[PDB]
RNA sequence: AGAACCUUACCAAAUCUUGACAUCCUUUGACAACUCUAGAGAUAGAGCCUUCCCCUUCGGGGGACAAAGUGACAGGUGGUGCAUGGUUGUCGUCAGCUCGUGUCGUGAGAUGUUGGGUUAAGUCCCGCAACGAGCGCAACCCUUAAGCUUAGUUGCCAUCAUUAAGUUGGGCACUCUAAGUUGACUGCCGGUGACAAACCGGAGGAAGGUGGGGAUGACGUCAAAUCAUCAUGCCCCUUAUGAUUUGGGCUACACACGUGCUACAAUGGACAAUACAAAGGGCAGCGAAACCGCGAGGUCAAGCAAAUCCCAUAAAGUUGUUCUCAGUUCGGAUUGUAGUCUGCAACUCGACUACAUGAAGCUGGAAUCGCUAGUAAUCGUAGAUCAGCAUGCUACGGUGAAUACGU
């Protein structure tokens, strides 16, 4: 019932790239996910240059949501979400989109992900809008 | 000058006290017993279905265990010899007499 | 493959050995599965025992594309509709 | 469905026969995964004509089966069965407040 | 699952081998040396209605000791049938043999002299729960902590299988520290087969 | 049937290898070991029995 | 000088620690964790236990070792470093239990049965 | 849990009939090797050497024999898993299932086995015309996690000196190694609780709530499966429904079902350098080094029934270089060419190596499947089955997460 901590972050002392690392840790390989993220903190902290946090935190403050949806006859209830979820899903679309822009790099399509959304647009600003569209136009016949 | 052997038989009590059979007959008459250095002691395995006509993945497995024992003993002489050949049994045992 | 190599039953062989040199023969019966082409066997006629009945085939001049254990398929039409 | 027969040759008949009858089912509703048909002369020595069939469903499946005289007796006695043994399912029908 | 004699569950714990000899990897050789044996022994069934018997091989001799409730039987008067089984048997073991008849105690309370008894009187035309009525009879009688019996087949020499036990006495079966001593058997007369599975409990 | 196969795998041959070790006891070929020369089967009924050691059981 | 010293368990990947006053400082089989392990820039958890003992530090290492892999083989170096702590200072597991590092993880591989194939995972039903 | 012959049950032909083979009775006998002829072999035709070996007083007895007779017989993979035994899947590792005694009731039947709590569970406790007992769960056993002891080689090197190398000296101290120890039992405490049953929490402890798994699978249902494991009731056959040989076939394909394997690519492909396991096999088998070769393999030969020697070197990974998004160095089917091993024999029907050729295919539609942590997923390793041969099975490890609100 837990959900098996991980403990921190060894680069750069956060902790959410660990739980970001084992969302790219696909086929059990750590070193290659690790690779690339690591790497689009290169890239992302050199295109308009500064923190990781700045485009990181902000960027997955513009994504992560606040109220989800469950359904139960079929009712869709509006809910508030538990942080761990939020922020879980928040990083699920972040990697799940970030395939989704059909591009090359390792890291491009992470760093552009990261940065367009610090920005508020793409996708995952998106999913968040959308989301919150489910929200609050569904309050009505199940809240 | 020394003189070894090697056991194996398929019960873990009777194979170690067997050795104290012969190591007391031994250094009664001898001394400078090396004491039962053990060994790794591998097993097999053996793997059958229960059952006749079909119902392969409902099955059963065995094994067999194969149990060595070294000890030696120093400074040789006639004597433990005889503590040797003297008495082995129960004779699951494989005695190998060497030096 | 074989082990440096062409080989024969050696009863064949020894029966192609009474056949070759005088006025040859259009006519052998057999069962020639371990025994193969090779120009020896020239000039000649055999007839292998597919399994059921053997049928004549006639050793032609670069019967090389080809053997003896085998000319027409004991699976025999076809086995298959189509 | 396999349609073996046990120690009976299926006939291109029979095989017409059965699947003819459960296309009367696309009344409900076909919808068609698979479908099998068991049927044996299991001697007794008044011995048999054993019919069990199978039907896959949408979330579910229906077996049935039945013994009589004859082939075609038993594909009609089994009829009537896996048309009941179906109908009805669902409706059902709203809620909560609240 | 379903079932299992326990006894394959119960040894390499609570019981010896039922035969025995050096390990060596000539095994072929040697376990189908001891079937030879243990092929012969059913003549010795007719005269003797041992339980069983477990051979040890010594480093160059053969020890048999035959577990019978027949010893005078067996022995004879004076040994005059032990000794051409020494050659009889040596003529096949092509080797030679100490028997050393191992008489049975208790006496007869063991399973499978009474398996094959019941499935004797069973033989010659009986009513076969009677027997069992009796067996359980003698058996709490003895001294004994638990048992069933159990038979298979076309009873009465009649119509299709059937089956039935009689269960008297607690029989720990599921526990490991049992040390019971299970039994079969294999006798019909006219119609089919009919087995026993007898059962027993009693020390541990 | 298996009867004459009996003597087959007991006759001699040609040359080596038109064989097979099939079981004593039972006369299932397939299924076999080259170690006791027993069909699948008889090896359970006899493992039960505890006849040979043997050891049967669950450690793995 | 002194030095402690205990022995490392999990994952069937066994380490004698050694562990001796000194900079802090590691050669594994005479060789450093750093380019041995790959990759591994994870060895701030493998001081961490210096981060919570003794804290900071510092004292040279030894350890011999062998056996599976990096994850276990990395990770059988502590429990013989934080035992060694007990025999350094029993006082510091209150701050070592609390924080765990001296229980030896008794959890491992499991058997197989019927049931896997080359990847583990059990069978299917007739769909259809 | 290994169909080229064998296997093979199926088919062709060449074949035999107390027979393939077995016992009995009769006649003998140590039981037949090497070739020749034919045969496709089976096998014959012969030559030929199988040649009473233990006992024998002259003979006989006898282990074992020849071919023949001998009638029983032999044999049946001929049928009947609904004539059966035996053996095994199943719901279900669910939590139930019965009885002796007594009561009740016309009677079938109920009681116990019900009501309250509680546990994963008929687990326990309370109350109760019910009381007691059984099978069943747990427990008992195996493995695993901690320590103590016992012992130190082929195992380890801590102090050392030392070898390329624990190689040598030495030590068993350490790890390791196999057997008895101590340990976890709500046991200690705190709380909640009809104070009891219990449950929640806390301490320590290596391990707290049957630590994890393994074994064990109640009564029984499925007229479940198997006469082809073995045995067997009954029926049937018997110059064949039996048995011998060479070849075929059991694998053919317009197609469909299931199950697995491999691709549809830059999280990547091609190439160079480099780190890490577990288990287990080996006697004439494991074949070290060296040597040959594009490699499969071929030569040689050290060692070794194994803590040793060998099998056998781990892959993923790490370090880099390049490829730079093509139906591409993706891709890897296709067909041919030239070869290695085994086999008497690789054509129907063995695998593998070198060269070329490069199909479809860009994540799969409706529908549909598994999995709660070292799990999934992925990458390796050995073993059996074996002359040869596993995208399969079994076992071993390496790496290694997401989710679990609530019902």
């Amino acid at each position: 019932v837990p959900k098996r901590d991980v403990l921190p972050d060894p680069i750069h002392n956060s902790k959410l790239v660990t739980k970001l690392i084992n969302k790219i840790m696909l086929d059990g390989k750590r070193g290659t996910a690790q690779r690339i993220l690591y790497s689009a903190f290169d890239l992302v902290e050199q295109r308009s240059g500064r923190d990781a946090l700045e485009v990181f935190e902000e960027a997955i403050n513009n994504i992560m949501p606040v109220l989800e949806v469950k359904a139960r006859s079929n009712y869709q209830v509006p809910v508030e979400v538990r942080p761990e979820r939020r922020t879980t899903l928040g990083l699920r679309w972040l990697v799940n989109y970030a395939r989704l822009r059909g591009e090359k790099t390792m890291e491009d399509r992470l760093a552009n992900e990261i940065l367009d959304a610090a920005n508020n647009t793409g996708g995952a600003v998106k999913k968040r809008e959308d989301t919150h569209k489910m929200a609050e136009a569904n309050k009505a016949f199940a809240h | 000058q020394k003189i070894r052997i090697r056991l194996k038989a398929y019960d873990h009590r009777v194979i170690d006290q067997s050795a104290e059979k012969i190591v007391e007959t031994a250094k009664r008459s001898g001394a400078d017993v090396s004491g039962p250095i053990p060994l790794p002691t591998e097993k097999s395995v053996y793997t059958i279905i229960r059952a006749v006509h079909m119902y392969k993945d409902s099955r059963e497995q065995f094994e067999q265990r194969t149990h060595k024992r070294l000890i030696d003993i120093v400074n040789p002489t006639p004597k433990t010899v005889d503590a040797l050949m003297g008495l082995n049994l129960p004779s699951g045992v494989d005695i190998e007499i060497k030096l | 493959s074989i082990k440096k190599g062409p080989f024969v039953d050696e009863h064949l062989m020894k029966k192609v050995e009474a056949q070759e040199g005088s006025e040859k023969k259009q006519v052998i019966k057999t069962w020639s599965r371990r025994s193969t082409i090779f120009p020896n066997f020239i000039g000649h006629t055999f007839a292998v025992y597919d399994g059921r009945k053997h049928v004549p085939v006639y050793v032609t001049e670069d019967m090389v594309g080809h053997k003896l254990g085998e000319f027409a398929p004991t699976r025999t039409f076809k086995g298959h509709v189509a | 469905f396999e349609i073996h027969g046990d120690n009976l040759t299926i006939t291109d008949a029979i095989r017409n026969y059965i699947e003819e009858k459960i296309g009367k089912l696309e009344r409900y509703f076909n919808d068609v995964p698979n479908a099998v048909a068991h049927v044996k002369v299991k001697t007794y020595s008044n011995s048999a004509t054993k019919i069990e069939v199978t039907i896959p469903l949408k979330n579910v499946t229906l077996r049935a089966e039945e013994r009589n005289d004859d082939l075609y007796a038993g594909i009609d006695l089994i009829n009537n069965k896996l048309e009941r043994q179906v109908r009805k399912y669902k409706t059902r029908i709203n809620r909560k407040s609240r | 699952g379903q079932k299992i004699n326990p006894i394959g569950l119960r040894v390499g714990i609570i019981r010896d081998w039922e035969a025995k000899w050096y390990a060596e990897k000539d095994f072929a050789s040697l376990l189908h040396e001891d079937l030879k044996i243990r092929k012969f022994i059913d003549n010795e069934l007719k005269e003797a209605s041992v339980s069983h018997v477990e051979i040890e091989r010594a480093a160059n001799r053969i020890n048999i000791a035959i577990h019978t409730g027949k010893p005078g039987m067996v022995i004879g008067k004076g040994g005059s049938e032990i000794e051409k089984l020494r050659n009889k048997l040596n003529a096949l073991t092509d080797k030679k043999v100490h028997i050393n008849v191992i008489e049975i105690k208790k006496v007869d309370l063991d399973a499978r002299l009474v398996a094959e008894n019941i499935a004797r009187q069973l033989e010659n035309r009986a009513s076969f729960r009677r027997v069992q009525k009796q067996a359980i009879t003698r058996a709490m009688k003895l001294g004994a902590k638990g048992i069933k019996t159990q038979v298979s087949g076309r009873l009465g020499g009649a119509d299709i299988a059937r089956a039935e036990q009689y269960s008297e006495g607690t029989v720990p079966l599921h526990t490991l520290r049992a040390d019971i001593d299970y039994a079969h058997a294999e006798a019909d007369t006219t119609y089919g087969k009919l087995g026993v599975k007898v059962w027993i409990y009693r020390g541990e | 049937a298996k009867t004459s196969m009996v003597a087959k795998q007991q006759k001699k041959q040609k040359y080596a290898v038109r064989e097979y070790t099939r079981c004593e006891r039972c006369g299932r070929p397939h299924s076999v070991y080259r170690k006791f020369k027993l069909c699948r089967i008889c090896f359970r009924e006899l493992a039960y029995k505890g006849q040979i050691p043997g050891v049967r059981k669950a450690s793995w | 000088q002194v030095e402690y010293r205990g022995t490392g368990r999990r994952k069937n990947s066994v380490a004698r620690v050694r562990l001796v006053p000194g900079e802090g400082n590691i050669t594994v089989n005479n060789r450093d964790v750093r380019e041995y392990l790959p990759f591994e820039s994870l060895i701030l958890d493998l001081n961490q236990p210096f981060d919570v003992t003794e804290t900071k530090g510092n004292y040279d290492v030894l350890v011999n070792v062998h056996g599976g892999g990096f994850t276990g083989q990395a990770q059988a170096i502590r429990h013989g470093i934080a035992r060694a702590l007990l025999e350094a200072d029993p006082e510091y597991r209150g701050s070592l239990k609390r924080a765990g590092l001296l229980t030896r993880d008794p959890r491992m591989k499991e058997r197989k049965k019927p049931g896997l194939k080359a990847a583990r995972r059990s069978p299917q039903f007739s769909k259809r």
